[PDB]
RNA sequence: UAAGGAACUCGGCAAAAUGACCCCGUAACUUCGGGAGAAGGGGUGCUCUUUAGGGUCCCAGAAGAGCCGCAGUGAA
RNA sequence: UUGGCACCUCGAUGUCGGCUCAUCGCAUCCUGGGGCUGUAGUCGGUCCCAAGGGUUGGGCUGUUCGCCCAUUAAAGCGGUACGCGAGCUGGGUUCAGAACGUCGUGAGACAGUUCGGUCCCUAUCCGUCGUGGGCGUAGGAAAUUUGAGAGGAGCUGUCCUUAGUACGAGAGGACCGGGAUGGACAUACCUCUGGUGUACCAGUUGUCGUGCCAACGGCAUAGCUGGGUAGCUAUGUGUGGACGGGAUAAGUGCUGAAAGCAUCUAAGCAUGAAGCCCCCCUCAAGAUGAGAUUUCCCAACUUCGGUUAUAAGAUCCCUCAAAGAUGAUGAGGUUAAUAGGUUCGAGGUGGAAGCAUGGUGACAUGUGGAGCUGACGAAUACUAAUCGAUCGAAGACUUAAU
C-alpha cells in the first residue's frame, strides 16, 4: 500500500469474484474472441498457487488434457473472466501446491473438507 | 502540452478498455509554478522556469536544505510564490504563462498523449566490464585464469598506447536518460497524478521531467 | 531451440517419435523459437510402421512448450512438455491425427488445418 | 540481515544473545559503537515481551536470552525491568560515546537502560 | 612490476602533499572547563549533559 | 538457478548424477575360476495388535490394522 | 605470399591457433545511387560513386586452410611484432622416458609416426576508465542556463494492397507508392512471468543441553527440505534507429559560345546517394577567449596608503540513503520525523502456545486464516542527532560615454 497508488487503481477492483484458497477445484468462464465470435470457454482445474497484491493479484489453475498437464495463469481482476465457481474445497497444508506438477494419477488427488 | 515536473511513485498496472493489461508508472505533479519567464531581449534564449515542490520558509539558523536561504527566498518572492525545490527550465513552449506565479496543473496533459520523460538517476557503484558494458566472460573447461577480466586493451608496439574511449571499470549508472514516445494513460485531479504508459528513469521519490514529444 | 539440440516429442500420427532441432527458422542470428514457430529437425525415433523414416531432415511447427506464451490480457498458458508437428511444403500437417491440446492460438490464417484436427485448442 | 559485524550469521546471533543478556544483567555495559547500534534493537524487543507478560511471551523470550544466574536473566525480565517501563513506549536504552580506544582506535560507547 | 627508475625527492615530496591528519575537532566542556571531543563525554571529571 | 542440455572444448576437464541394507533378477564371452555389485526393478518412518524363535535381562523375526508429510538409509 | 640481403636485438624481443577485446584501409559481400546490355517482365552480366551500419550456428582436424549439414539481406578481402601470453589456454612443437618403419657395425639420426610432460610478477612513469581537492575566472555568495567543441546512434527482413495490373503467345510477373508485424542490436525499469533472497514462516533426521513430561536452544554445508518479503536481476516489461533541411559524388540536364552548325561548361541556371553538415540523445565556460540571467549581503578602526572581524553563505561534529571503495552528493540536526523503538497496515508463511474434547496409541478436531514476521506504507519524539567551534566582502588602474 502507498495510498497514492491506491485510489488510482481502486476503481478497477472487481467485487464479483468469490473467496477461494489454494487446493480447491475451480471453474473459470473465460470470454474468447476467436476470429470474431464471442464464446465462453470453461477451464476447470485445481488452484495451485495464488500470489498476492492489489490490482496485481493473480492465480494459476492446473488441469490434465489428453494426458498432458496444462497450467493457466490469470489476473484476479481481469475483465475477461465472466464468472468463477468453486466446485469443491480441498484439504491442503502448503500455500503453493507445486508438488502436483510431477504427480500424475491417484497420488495427485487432493482430499476434501 | 507544457512540460511538468513530478516525483516517481512506483509502477502498477491497469486494464485497458478492451481487456488489455497496461504497465503504468505513477507520477505525482503538485505545487508547479512559473517563477521566471526568460525572453530573447534579457537572455538570448526564450524559456520558462518552473519550480516543482514547496520548501519551508526562511529560518535564521538552518543546518539543512529544508529551509530556503535568503537568495532563493528572494527569487521566489519576485513571482509571488513560496520557496520551491527543483527549479527547472522548459524550452520549446509558447510563452503564455506568467513570470509571476501561475499554477502549472496536470490537467494540461489531457491534450497530448505521447510524451517524453527525462529522468536523472539510475544508481549503481563501481562496476566491472561484464556489468558496465555487457562484455563476455572467459571459459572454465580448460584451466582458464580469465573470467570477468576486461581483455586486451590495445595492439602491441605499433600502437604503443591505449585509445580514448576504451571500455574499463568505473562508476556505473547515475546518468541522465530520456525515454521517448511514452504515452499518458490517464490524468487525475484531486491527487495531481499522471499515469504514464511504461517505465521512467530513476528511483522512487526521484525527479522526472515530462514534456510533449519532440518527434 | 534453446541451443539447437532440443529433443522434441512429435504429437503426430506420422511415424516420427522424437526430433532434434537443427535450426530455428527466421532471421540471421535467431536463437530460440516458441509456439507458432517453424523449425528444421531431424528424426531420432520412428515407429516401425510409419511413413517418415528416422534420420531425415524435415520441417515442423511448435505446438506445446514448457515455458508457454503470455497474452495481451496478461493471462499465460504453460504446458507440461515440448511437442511439434511435421508440416508439408505449406502449412498443414503430414499425418491425419494430432494428439494432446494444441496451443490456443496457432490460428492466424496459417495453420487452420492443424487447429482443426487437434483434440482441444 | 540488518548489518553484518565481521561475524558469520551463527557467530553474530550468538554474540547478540550474549550482549543482550549482559545488558539486562548489569544494566550498563561498555562495548563498541557498531554493536551498541545493534543491541539497541534486540533488547528493546525483549522488554516488549516482558511488558506483554503472557506465557507465550516467556517462551518466545526464552529463545533469545542465555541461562545465567544472578534470579535468572529471564526472571529479572518480567519482574523489575518490565515493571519500571510500564507507561514508557519505546526508547528503553541510551548510548553514550566515550571516544576511541588504544590498540584499535575503535569508538567505544556505553549503553544502558534509560 | 618493478619501478623503472628512481624517485626524486621532488616527486616524493609532492605525492606526500595530502598525507596528513587533521585537528581532532574538539570543543570546550561547560562543566569541566577543559577540552573535549564534540558529541563525546568529558574525559576529565564530568559528564555529557546533552 | 527459468528453458534447453555438452551446443562448450584438444578433451563432458571440473562439477553434478549413482552410493547404505534387504529382496527378486541378471547377457555375449570364458582358461569353467569367472564376467557380476553385470544390466534392470521393488522396499525402508512411527503406533497398536496378535505371534514358533535365540542366548542366560539380552539378540532375531511373520503377518494384520492405522497415523502423517512435499519428502521415511528424511542429517553426516 | 615463397624468397633475396644480413642493417637493429644472442650480459635473452615467448612460436601456432582460439578466447576476450578492439581499431584502421577500400581493391565493396549486403543495403543505397547510377551508365551500357546479346536489358520484353521476375531474375541477371559488367563497369562507375559510396566505408554509414551489418557481415551465422554446427560435424571432421591442434588446425590457419579445406570439405560438408542447416540457414542468411549477406555469410567481404587485408593491416596493426601473421594485433593481443605484465590478459588467458597450451592441443601442436623444440626438453628428459619409451615404442614402431627406415638409415648406421656402433653410440645414435629422422624422409616420419605414436603415448606423456612445473607456463613467474604486491605496476613506478607515460597511456586509458572513474572520482576529488587547490587556485584562477578583479567584492563575497545561492540557484537556473547558452554551447565553442566532444561523444553516441546509424543495420535489415517478411507479409497485405495498388494488381494478377504494366510486360509477355503463354509460362510467369513488376518499378514508383501505402500499411502491418519481425530478426539482431542498444538503453531504461521490476507492475507481470521467473532467478536469488545466511536476522521471514514452517516441517523433519542424529545428538547434547534448559532437573523431568510439554515447549525451546547448540552443532551437523544455511544439517536438510517446501515456499518467500524488500533489494539486485533476464530469459520478463517498456522505448529507439522516425520525419525532415542544406551542399554534393557518379549520372542526368536547360540555355550557350569558343568552332555561322553541334555541344551538360568556358559564363549562368537546375536535379541527384544508406555517404558530408544540421535535425535525434549525453557531456561540456580550466572555452585562461574562464560567458549569461535572477536573487542575496555591503561599516568600524587607521594614515596603512591598509586592517579587522563579521554579514549573505558554507564546513567541523552528529542521525542516515534514493547515493557510495573512501570521500563526495543527497534526506536531517530540537523552531525536529533523520534513524531506532512503539502502535497500525501491506506482502510472506500457513492455521501457534495453553486448555477442552475423540481415540489404547501414533494422531485428529475446536476456539482463532490463528500466531509469528529483515529490508515496504503511515503516524508518534519516548531514545539519540547537546553545548559549541572554524572559514568567509569592503570591491585595482586607464579611456570613451553619460
Amino acid at each position: 500500500n502507498h495510498k497514492l497508488i491506491e485510489a488510482v487503481t481502486k476503481s478497477q477492483l472487481r467485487t464479483d469474484l468469490p473467496s477461494f484458497r489454494p487446493g480447491d477445484t475451480l471453474r473459470v468462464h473465460v470470454r474468447i474472441i476467436e476470429g470474431t465470435r464471442e464464446r465462453i470457454q470453461v477451464f476447470e482445474g485445481v488452484v495451485i498457487k495464488r500470489r498476492g497484491g492489489g490490482v496485481s493479484e493473480t492465480f494459476t489453475v492446473r488441469k490434465i488434457s489428453s494426458g498432458v498437464g496444462v497450467e493457466r495463469t490469470f489476473p484476479l481482476h481481469t475483465p475477461k473472466i465472466e464468472k468463477i465457481e468453486v466446485k469443491r474445497r480441498g484439504k491442503v497444508r502448503r500455500a503453493k501446491l507445486y508438488y502436483l506438477r510431477s504427480l500424475r494419477g491417484k497420488a495427485a488427488r487432493i482430499q476434501e473438507i | 502540452t507544457k512540460g511538468i515536473l513530478g516525483r516517481k511513485i512506483g509502477m502498477t498496472q491497469v486494464f485497458g478498455e478492451n481487456g488489455e493489461l497496461i504497465p503504468v508508472t505513477v507520477v505525482e505533479a503538485k505545487e508547479n509554478v512559473v517563477l521566471q519567464k526568460k525572453t530573447v531581449e534579457v537572455d538570448g534564449y526564450n524559456a520558462i522556469q518552473v519550480g516543482f515542490e514547496d520548501k519551508k520558509a526562511y529560518k535564521k539558523d538552518a543546518k539543512s536544505n529544508k529551509y530556503a536561504n535568503k537568495p532563493a527566498e528572494g527569487h521566489a518572492k519576485k513571482a509571488d510564490a513560496a520557496p520551491k525545490r527543483f527549479i527547472r527550465e522548459f524550452r520549446n513552449v509558447d510563452v503564455d504563462a506568467y513570470e509571476v506565479g501561475q499554477e502549472v496543473s496536470v490537467d494540461t496533459f489531457v491534450a497530448g498523449d505521447v510524451i517524453d520523460v527525462t529522468g536523472v538517476s539510475k544508481g549503481k557503484g563501481f562496476q566491472g566490464a561484464i556489468k558496465r558494458h555487457g562484455q563476455s566472460r572467459g571459459p572454465m573447461s580448460h584451466g582458464s585464469h580469465f573470467h570477468r577480466a576486461p581483455g586486451s586493451v590495445g595492439m602491441a608496439s605499433d600502437a604503443s598506447r591505449v585509445f580514448k574511449g576504451q571500455k574499463m571499470p568505473g562508476r556505473m549508472g547515475g546518468n541522465t536518460v530520456t525515454v521517448q514516445n511514452l504515452e499518458v494513460v490517464q490524468v487525475d485531479t484531486e491527487n495531481k497524478v499522471i499515469l504514464v504508459k511504461g517505465n521512467v528513469p530513476g528511483p522512487k521519490k526521484g525527479l522526472v521531467e515530462i514534456r510533449t514529444s519532440i518527434k | 531451440m534453446i541451443q539447437q539440440e532440443t529433443r522434441l516429442k512429435v504429437a503426430d500420427n506420422s511415424g516420427a517419435r522424437e526430433v532434434l532441432t537443427i535450426k530455428v527458422l527466421g532471421g540471421s542470428g535467431r536463437k530460440t523459437a516458441n509456439i507458432g514457430d517453424v523449425i528444421v529437425c531431424t528424426v531420432k525415433n520412428a515407429t516401425p510402421g510409419g511413413v517418415v523414416k528416422k534420420g531425415d531432415v524435415v520441417k515442423a511447427v511448435i505446438v506445446r512448450t514448457k515455458s508457454g506464451v503470455r497474452r495481451n490480457d496478461g493471462s499465460y498458458i504453460k504446458f507440461d512438455e515440448n511437442a511439434c508437428v511435421i508440416i508439408r511444403d505449406d502449412k498443414g500437417p503430414r499425418g491425419t491425427r494430432i494428439f494432446g491440446p494444441v496451443a490456443r492460438e496457432l490460428r492466424e490464417g496459417n495453420f487452420m488445418k492443424i487447429v482443426s484436427l487437434a483434440p482441444e485448442v | 540481515g540488518y548489518r553484518k559485524l565481521g561475524r558469520t550469521s551463527d557467530q553474530r546471533k550468538a554474540m547478540l544473545r550474549d550482549l543482550a543478556t549482559s545488558l539486562i544483567i548489569s544494566e550498563r555495559i561498555e562495548t563498541t559503537e557498531a554493536r551498541a547500534k545493534e543491541v539497541r534493537s534486540v533488547v528493546e524487543k525483549l522488554i516488549t515481551l516482558g511488558k506483554k507478560g503472557d506465557l507465550a511471551s516467556r517462551r518466545n523470550a526464552a529463545k533469545t536470552l542465555r541461562n545465567v544466574e544472578i534470579q535468572t536473566a529471564l526472571q529479572k525480565l518480567f519482574g523489575e525491568i518490565a515493571e519500571r517501563y510500564t507507561e514508557r513506549q519505546g526508547g528503553y536504552t541510551r548510548i553514550l560515546k566515550q571516544g576511541p580506544r588504544r590498540g584499535d582506535g575503535a569508538e567505544s560507547v556505553i549503553i544502558e537502560l534509560v | 612490476a618493478v619501478p623503472k627508475r628512481r624517485t626524486s625527492k621532488t616527486r616524493k615530496n609532492k605525492r606526500r602533499t595530502h598525507f596528513k591528519i587533521s585537528v581532532p575537532g574538539m570543543t570546550e566542556c561547560p562543566n569541566c572547563g577543559e577540552y573535549k571531543l564534540s558529541h563525546r563525554v568529558c574525559k576529565n571529571c564530568g559528564s555529557y549533559n546533552g
